[PDB]
């Protein structure tokens, strides 16, 4: 069945839906420090902008974060179902992470 | 590991506002000479250490 603990949900989480595998990137929030991640095909445009260095800075919802160094990866979506009857979204790198049930 | 972790490069507004509140504070949030002064000494002090 491939179960896995999910720590925020308390629960094991097991996985419905794959999406494709899409590149993502890290972007650091200025104020905070705080960090995100983005689909690289949405920001793709501003992304490119910022690579040639011409505004170096990406605004999202009023909040602006910059770019990370590398943090370029290929990630693969995930509906991770709950015991629950429950439905979430996962990244495939955190998803992994997880402790398995059974091993 | 001498980095401290999670800091990143100011946004252009938090970075204008250092060279605003050593002008800025002063005409703006109050406009008592004690405080204009005082307010301009603690920028002097905090910025040297």
């Amino acid at each position: 069945k491939r179960r896995r603990w999910l720590t925020d949900h308390q629960q094991y989480g097991h996985v419905v839906s794959h999406g494709l595998e899409t590149s993502v990137v890290d972007l650091s929030h200025t104020e905070t420090g705080a960090v995100l991640t983005v689909s690289t095909k949405a920001y793709e445009q501003e992304i490119e902008a910022v690579r040639m260095k011409t505004n170096a800075t990406i605004k999202v919802d009023g909040m602006v974060y910059n770019l990370l160094p590398n943090s370029e990866r290929r990630v693969v979506p995930l509906t991770v179902q709950l015991d629950s009857g429950e439905k979430i979204d996962m990244t495939s790198e955190d998803f992994d992470r997880c402790e398995l049930e059974a091993f | 590991k001498l980095l401290v972790p999670d800091v990143s490069p100011l946004s252009p507004t938090a970075e204008s506002l250092l060279s605003m509140f050593e002008k800025v504070v002063i005409p703006k949030l109050t406009s008592d000479e004690e405080d204009r002064r005082k307010l301009v000494s603690l920028w002097s002090e905090t910025t040297l250490q």
